[PDB]
């Protein structure tokens, strides 16, 4: 309230008395943002709590998941790509004029803990470590049982798995310099992360505003104008100052609406691309989807569609 | 006389605050990058005395060894009748009198600058702005840089000596022009000339007739325009990009 | 103070918020240039008799250290109407140059030094500054300048033509050319020259005697420091809350060594949030970092008002490991913040009061803080050739609550 | 009843302003939760058209485990659904081929 | 923002520098609107 209003002045905080009840609605709005972001990466990430670990030895079939399992060589817990996402994505003087930041409750090493336990689902139970009790199922045998969600029947990808897994590998290897090769794939983040820190800067530069007053300090002026003239011109730094902040807050709630929108189709996707097996078309990828794979990343997730798209085509006659 | 372009030229501290490695916005007089510097006959035999108009700043700069310019004269009408602004970088310790002298036509200190009019209100004595002279170096080695600002009744002025090798007009390059003194004493400011330092050695010979209109200083104006600057990390201006140029700048 | 803020006598649980830390300063120190030279400001104050309003005597005063008591020598003051600047506060503030001015009037022409007014001075002969960031002194001076034979040697502009632009000279010959001729000055009628007598002696109205007007302009919030009261240079400190003032300007906060470079005639440290964080020793060549004291953000931990009483507070963003007045049972360091009052353990349980940064606490008869338990460790058999199948169901029945619409509202 | 008319002004008119800022911020926040209580209320719809209407295939969506049907019931200012589910209890474990 | 807030009058663009960085927010905010509303129909139809 003062803090940012006005300084270590009892006449300025006595001023600000006259309007009264601005301020238990400003924090209230605040609070209310930051719990509900706080609790707004809980069901995106904690949609299954039984914290499941990868076998000892990682053979799920001839496929590939080193680049998504986490590796234990790093002093974090995680996995190449979410290694790769932290360096690939980057404030006192805010912290000094009443602004601060509240930690979020959820940590990257619980958070790349949670993503670690729904891959071991997704591989080792499947989809069904999303209905009830996970059941082992052979790696190879899970993705026949996904062919099918498909109409492609069982056999086809037996006496074909051993292209499966060349390609599939093949793929998951290419998509880290896919993703390294530039920074427009983050963009979808970085958005958001220097839009509320030049929101911040902006709201700090407001102070030094000659809102219609003798200078924009407040200390000076009170050793500058006696009481029966210093309040008309430190009444209106009050109603700007106050102006800003109301401003500052509104944007807020119109990105916090719009965050926990893209949040929930998050949390929707997290639920069924992973935990299960769309027949919804473009939902979970581009193609006939087979599964997905999450992986944590800083103020978002990132899902590894994986796909079954037709490349080789012969026309017949028909009837 | 001749017309030479400044090509990033005229940038100076506008404040007295320091920044570490951030850009500011600022509006104030300022010379427009790439503008028309009036570069002046270029040899020394020459002795001309050209009217020189004073508005919305000076820019002056002129590289010579030796120091062979030393005066300055500032004023409106500089007959007595009205204030006026004189400097004298008497190369060892620098004179500044504000007063309402009297001056020729063709001022000349050495071998006759007022004979007259010396009552006024100003006395000034500190560190000559100009280094050391009697450089023959067969090359270039500094050039000289100042600019006047006659605002609010507080004359401000900026100096930058800095070493060049390159021998051909004004560098290409940006220059950090620094504040060095302020005067505030609140004069009227229309025209100014300046004085040149050369002894014939002997009155009965040859006296003086041996010059002509020709005595070389960069002249440059400054206009009110929006030069975002950018600091270092030591605090060192590094570039300036002008607000008011090509819609890429 | 959580009951308080809630306007209830029960409190649920979870985090609450209270008024900051605010660790308050512990003394001041007020650090000045150095000069003290005494300023002689009885010159402009008792000379000989004083010019006329057409010619004023503007003064440079500059380069010394002056108070407010050599001004308070004069006991007849009677204009002592003070603008931008209250009176009783005109010492231990440095100006960046004071312009004195001196002038002589009448009793009905005092008031006319106000701005944004239309006087006889207001008009042509005088403009001063409608914002006048000084002050005005005058004082009855009948005893002296006024003369038993009239003082008719001083003149006023009333007549001159043209308008005035405040701060600017008017004294010239200033010929009369007015109607619908041109007077040439010799002509005669139309003259009306605007010089005129005063008239001055020792027998007149109140509203009509000589004075000496004083009139100080200046300017602040600039970086060089000119002329101001004495205030003892008290040695400063490093590392402790105090409030400062350093010509001028003034704030709290922890002083720190030099860190970074400035320039030879720099001496400010202004950063992006434009606000000082580093200046110079106003006495010799020292860099000081201005770091105001840490501000707080406290935070009270409660469980049920209808389940216990104890409760644990939070300080976010403060470090304790410090400077937190009087300690409690415990102190913990939280990447969220400084915990007291409640006890850290081992073990892990299932977050119900959210405290941040993977920490929450709990009530056991004791409040205790500990990490996330994100749950049970399962580890599944798989194998090359192993499955497992159900032979058993579960229908259960769980609920969605949704809301669909709020109340309607409507206003005038 | 206090002030003259030249002087009364100057302060019915800054609360004026005080009273009509304090309206406008409440229709203001008013939108943004009569926005956010719409998009639930959309979920609610597409939850009844599929969840009670239908059986969906897609998982987490209509309940927890394997979705059989869901029955709506009524509340105060919101819906509440009972969703029919079945998941799996007793898992003995096989060698498979 | 000035040729909405005032005419051609340079008093009151000075005026509307006292509140500094107000105007500028505003078409930031209008900017990113437009850019996102032109995006939208490319969502929409430039799926094939
Ligand atoms: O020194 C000063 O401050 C005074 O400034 C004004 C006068 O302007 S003048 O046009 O008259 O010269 C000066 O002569 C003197
Ligand atoms: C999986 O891929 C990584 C990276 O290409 C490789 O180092 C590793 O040996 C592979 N695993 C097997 C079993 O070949
Ligand atoms: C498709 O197959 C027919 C024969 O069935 C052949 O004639 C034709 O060239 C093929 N390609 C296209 C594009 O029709
Ligand atoms: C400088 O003056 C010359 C002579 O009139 C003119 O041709 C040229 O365009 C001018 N350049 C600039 C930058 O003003
Ligand atoms: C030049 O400087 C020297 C040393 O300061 C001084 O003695 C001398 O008088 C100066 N000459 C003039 C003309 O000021
Ligand atoms: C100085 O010169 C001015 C202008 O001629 C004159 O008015 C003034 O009286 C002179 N002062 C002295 C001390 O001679
Ligand atoms: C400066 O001198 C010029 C030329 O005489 C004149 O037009 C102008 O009004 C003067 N300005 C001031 C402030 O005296
Ligand atoms: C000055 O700045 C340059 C360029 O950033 C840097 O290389 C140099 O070390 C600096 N000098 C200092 C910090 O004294
Ligand atoms: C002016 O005041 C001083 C202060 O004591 C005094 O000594 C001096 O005599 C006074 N001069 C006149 C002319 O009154
Ligand atoms: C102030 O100046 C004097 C010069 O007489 C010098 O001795 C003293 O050291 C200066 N003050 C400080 C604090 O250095
Ligand atoms: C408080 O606790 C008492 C005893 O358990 C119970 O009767 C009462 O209803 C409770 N009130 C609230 C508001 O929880
Ligand atoms: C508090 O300071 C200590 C000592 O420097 C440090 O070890 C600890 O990490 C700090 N706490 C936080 C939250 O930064
Ligand atoms: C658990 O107890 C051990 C034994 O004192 C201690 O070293 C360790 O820090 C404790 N762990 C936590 C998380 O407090
Ligand atoms: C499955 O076979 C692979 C070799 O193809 C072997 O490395 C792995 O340990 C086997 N897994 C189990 C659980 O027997
Ligand atoms: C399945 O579980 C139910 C209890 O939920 C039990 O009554 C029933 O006997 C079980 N079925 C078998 C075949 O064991
Ligand atoms: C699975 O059943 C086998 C017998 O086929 C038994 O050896 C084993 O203990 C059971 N459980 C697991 C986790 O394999």
């Amino acid at each position: 309230c003062t803090m940012y209003i006005c300084g270590d002045s009892t006449e300025c905080s006595n001023l600000l008395l006259q309007y009264g009840s601005f301020c238990t609605q400003l924090k209230r709005a605040l609070t209310g943002i930051a719990v509900e972001q706080d609790k707004n990466t809980q069901e995106v990430f904690a949609q299954v709590k039984q914290i499941y670990k990868t076998p000892p030895i990682k053979y799920f079939g001839g496929f590939n998941f080193s680049q998504i399992l986490p590796d234990p060589s790093k002093p974090s817990k995680r996995s190449f790509i979410e290694d790769l996402l932290f360096n690939k994505v980057t404030i006192c003087a805010q912290k000094f004029n009443g602004l601060t930041v509240l930690p979020p409750l959820l940590t990257d090493e619980m958070i790349a803990q949670y993503t670690s336990a729904l891959l071991a689902g997704t591989i080792t139970s499947g989809w069904t470590f999303g209905a009830g009790a996970a059941l082992q199922i052979p790696f190879a045998m899970q993705m026949a049982y996904r062919f099918n969600g498909i109409g492609v029947t069982q056999n086809v990808l037996y006496e074909n798995q051993k292209l499966i897994a060349n390609q599939f590998n093949s793929a998951i290897g290419k998509i880290q310099d896919s993703l390294s090769s530039t920074a427009s794939a983050l963009g979808k983040l970085q958005d958001v992360v220097n839009h509320n820190a030049q929101a911040l800067n902006t709201l700090v530069k407001q102070l030094s505003s000659k809102f219609g007053a003798i200078s924009s300090v407040l200390n000076d002026i009170l050793s500058r104008l006696d009481k029966v003239e210093a309040e008309v011109q430190i009444d209106r730094l009050i109603t700007g100052r106050l102006q800003s902040l109301q401003t500052y807050v509104t944007q807020q709630l119109i990105r916090a609406a719009e965050i926990r929108a893209s949040a929930n189709l998050a949390a929707t996707k997290m639920s069924e691309c992973v935990l299960g097996q769309s027949k919804r078309v473009d939902f979970c990828g581009k193609g006939y989807h087979l599964m997905s794979f999450p992986q944590s990343a800083p103020h978002g997730v990132v899902f590894l569609h994986v796909t079954y798209v037709p490349a080789q085509e012969k026309n017949f006659t028909t009837a | 006389q001749s017309y030479t372009n400044s090509f990033t030229r005229g940038v100076y501290y506008p404040d007295k605050v320091f920044r570490s490695s951030v850009l500011h916005s600022t509006q104030d007089l300022f010379l427009p990058f790439f503008s028309n510097v009036t570069w002046f006959h270029a040899i020394h035999k020459r002795f001309d005395n050209p009217a020189l108009p004073f508005n919305d700043g000076v820019y002056f700069a002129s590289t010579e060894k030796s120091n062979i310019i030393r005066g300055w004269i500032f004023g409106t009408t500089l007959d007595s009748k009205t204030q006026s602004l004189l400097i004298v970088n008497n190369a060892t310790n620098v004179v500044i009198k504000v007063c309402e002298f009297q001056f020729c036509n063709d001022p000349f200190l050495d071998v006759r600058v007022y004979s007259s009019a010396n009552n006024c209100t100003f006395e000034y004595v500190s560190q000559p702005f100009l280094m050391d002279l009697e450089g023959k170096e067969g090359n270039f080695k500094n050039l000289r840089e100042f600019v006047f600002k006659n605002i609010d009744g507080y004359f401000k002025i900026y100096s930058k000596h800095t070493p060049i090798n390159l021998e051909r007009d004004l560098p290409q390059g940006f220059s950090a022009l620094e504040p060095l003194v302020d005067l505030p004493i609140g004069i009227n400011i229309t025209r100014f000339q300046t004085l040149l330092a050369l002894h014939s050695y002997l009155t009965p010979v040859d006296s003086s007739s041996g010059w002509t209109a020709g005595a070389a200083y960069y002249v440059g104006y400054l206009q009110p325009r929006t030069f975002l600057l950018k600091y270092n990390e030591n605090g060192t201006i590094t570039d300036a990009v002008d607000c008011a140029l090509d819609p890429l700048s | 103070e959580t009951k308080c803020t809630l306007k209830s006598f029960t409190v649920e649980k979870g985090i609450y918020q209270t008024s900051n830390f605010r660790v308050q300063p512990t003394e001041s120190i007020v650090r000045f240039p150095n000069i003290t030279n005494l300023c002689p400001f009885h010159e402009v104050f008792n000379a000989t008799t004083f010019a006329s309003v057409y010619a004023w005597n503007r003064k440079r005063i500059s380069n010394c250290v002056a108070d407010y008591s050599v001004i308070y020598n004069f006991a007849p003051f009677f204009a002592f109407k003070c603008y931008g600047v209250s009176p009783t506060k005109l010492n231990d503030l440095c100006f960046t140059n004071v312009y004195a001015d001196s002038f002589v009037i009448r009793g009905n022409e005092v008031s006319q030094i106000a701005p944004g007014q239309t006087g006889n001075i207001a008009d042509y002969n005088y403009k001063l500054p409608d914002d006048f960031t000084g002050c005005v002194i005058a004082w009855n001076s009948n005893k002296l300048d006024s003369k038993p034979s009239g003082n008719y040697n001083y003149l006023y502009r009333l007549f001159r033509k043209s308008k005035l632009k405040p701060f600017e000279r008017d004294i010239s010959t200033e010929i009369y050319q007015a109607g619908n001729k041109p007077c040439n000055g010799v002509a005669g009628p139309n003259c009306y020259s605007p010089l005129q007598s005063y008239g001055f002696r020792p027998t007149y109205g109140v509203g009509h005697q000589p004075y000496r007007v004083v009139v100080l302009s200046f300017e602040l919030l600039h970086a060089p420091a000119t002329v101001c009261g004495p205030k003892k240079s008290t040695n400063l400190v490093k590392n402790k809350c105090v409030n400062f003032n350093f010509n001028g300007l003034t704030g709290t906060g922890v002083l720190t060594e030099s860190n970074k470079k400035f320039l030879p005639f720099q001496q400010f440290g202004r950063d992006i949030a434009d606000t000082t964080d580093a200046v110079r020793d106003p006495q010799t060549l020292e860099i000081l970092d201005i770091t105001p004291c840490s501000f707080g953000g406290v935070s009270v931990i409660t469980p049920g008002t209808n389940t216990s009483n104890q409760v644990a507070v939070l300080y976010q963003g403060v470090n304790c490991t410090w400077r937190v007045y009087s300690t409690g049972s415990n102190v913990f360091q939280t990447r969220a913040g400084c915990l007291i009052g409640a006890e850290y353990v081992n073990n892990s349980y299932e977050c119900d009061i959210p405290i941040g940064a993977g920490i929450c606490a709990s009530y056991q008869q004791s409040i205790i803080a500990y990490t996330m338990s994100l749950g049970a460790e399962n580890s599944v058999a798989y194998s090359n050739n192993s499955i497992a199948i159900p032979t058993n169901f579960t229908i259960s029945v769980t609920t969605e609550i949704l809301p669909v619409s709020m109340t309607k509202t409507s206003v005038d």
